[PDB]
Protein backbone atom coordinates (compact mmCIF):
# COMPACT_ATOMS: atom_id res chain seq x y z
CA UNK A 1 0.00 0.00 0.00
CA UNK A 2 3.14 2.06 0.33
CA UNK A 3 4.47 1.66 -3.28
CA UNK A 4 0.03 2.48 -4.54
CA UNK A 5 1.11 5.85 -3.00
CA UNK A 6 4.28 6.66 -5.02
CA UNK A 7 7.22 5.64 -2.70
CA UNK A 8 9.43 4.59 -5.59
CA UNK A 9 9.68 8.16 -6.93
CA UNK A 10 13.08 9.89 -7.62
CA UNK A 11 12.99 12.35 -4.79
CA UNK A 12 14.31 14.87 -6.82
CA UNK A 13 11.12 15.59 -8.50
CA UNK A 14 9.18 16.47 -5.45
CA UNK A 15 8.80 20.39 -5.62
CA UNK A 16 8.42 22.72 -2.77
CA UNK A 17 5.02 24.87 -4.22
CA UNK A 18 6.80 28.09 -3.86
CA UNK A 19 9.83 26.50 -5.28
CA UNK A 20 12.05 27.82 -2.79
CA UNK A 21 13.58 26.29 0.93
CA UNK A 22 13.92 28.58 3.90
CA UNK A 23 15.40 28.06 7.80
CA UNK A 24 13.77 30.77 9.44
CA UNK A 25 14.58 31.87 13.05
CA UNK A 26 12.50 34.45 14.52
CA UNK A 27 12.48 36.31 17.28
CA UNK A 28 8.96 34.77 19.21
CA UNK A 29 6.19 35.57 21.64
CA UNK A 30 7.73 35.42 25.23
CA UNK A 31 4.68 37.57 27.61
CA UNK A 32 6.81 39.26 29.66
CA UNK A 33 5.00 42.16 28.11
CA UNK A 34 1.42 41.05 28.18
CA UNK A 35 1.66 39.86 31.51
CA UNK A 36 3.26 43.30 33.00
CA UNK A 37 0.62 45.11 31.13
CA UNK A 38 -1.86 42.93 33.06
CA UNK A 39 -0.54 44.16 36.72
CA UNK A 40 -0.69 47.83 35.29
CA UNK A 41 -4.21 47.67 34.28
CA UNK A 42 -2.90 48.98 31.08
CA UNK A 43 -4.10 46.66 28.41
CA UNK A 44 -5.32 44.38 30.29
CA UNK A 45 -6.77 42.09 27.66
CA UNK A 46 -5.01 41.88 24.09
CA UNK A 47 -7.65 39.86 22.23
CA UNK A 48 -9.58 42.18 20.03
CA UNK A 49 -13.06 41.51 18.77
CA UNK A 50 -12.05 40.53 15.30
CA UNK B 1 3.66 51.22 24.44
CA UNK B 2 4.80 49.89 28.11
CA UNK B 3 3.37 51.83 30.66
CA UNK B 4 6.04 51.34 34.25
CA UNK B 5 6.10 52.46 37.25
CA UNK B 6 9.16 54.66 38.09
CA UNK B 7 10.34 56.82 41.09
CA UNK B 8 8.52 60.16 41.38
CA UNK B 9 10.54 63.21 40.27
CA UNK B 10 10.40 64.89 44.02
CA UNK B 11 11.31 62.10 46.14
CA UNK B 12 14.83 61.75 44.70
CA UNK B 13 17.50 64.33 44.54
CA UNK B 14 20.66 63.91 41.75
CA UNK B 15 24.08 64.90 43.64
CA UNK B 16 27.21 65.62 41.88
CA UNK B 17 29.71 63.75 43.31
CA UNK B 18 33.49 64.53 42.48
CA UNK B 19 36.28 61.28 42.72
CA UNK B 20 39.72 62.21 43.16
CA UNK B 21 42.47 59.89 43.44
CA UNK B 22 45.05 61.66 45.55
CA UNK B 23 45.35 64.96 47.49
CA UNK B 24 47.42 67.39 45.56
CA UNK B 25 50.57 68.56 46.53
CA UNK B 26 50.81 72.33 47.85
CA UNK B 27 52.56 73.35 44.96
CA UNK B 28 50.52 71.55 42.25
CA UNK B 29 51.02 74.19 39.35
CA UNK B 30 55.08 73.82 39.88
CA UNK B 31 56.81 71.96 38.05
CA UNK B 32 60.19 72.45 40.37
CA UNK B 33 59.04 74.00 43.56
CA UNK B 34 62.89 73.54 44.64
CA UNK B 35 64.46 76.11 42.35
CA UNK B 36 63.63 78.66 44.99
CA UNK B 37 66.08 76.99 47.35
CA UNK B 38 68.45 76.04 44.30
CA UNK B 39 68.99 79.67 43.42
CA UNK B 40 69.43 81.07 46.91
CA UNK B 41 72.75 82.11 46.15
CA UNK B 42 72.95 84.71 49.20
CA UNK B 43 71.57 82.45 51.92
CA UNK B 44 67.97 82.56 53.60
CA UNK B 45 67.25 84.07 57.27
Amino acid sequence: SMLRNWSWVNVHNVHSVTGTSENVVLAGYVGLSRTHDYIMDTRSTPATSQ
Amino acid sequence: IKTAPVVPPTEQRDMVQEERVGTPVKNAGNANPAADSDNATEGVV
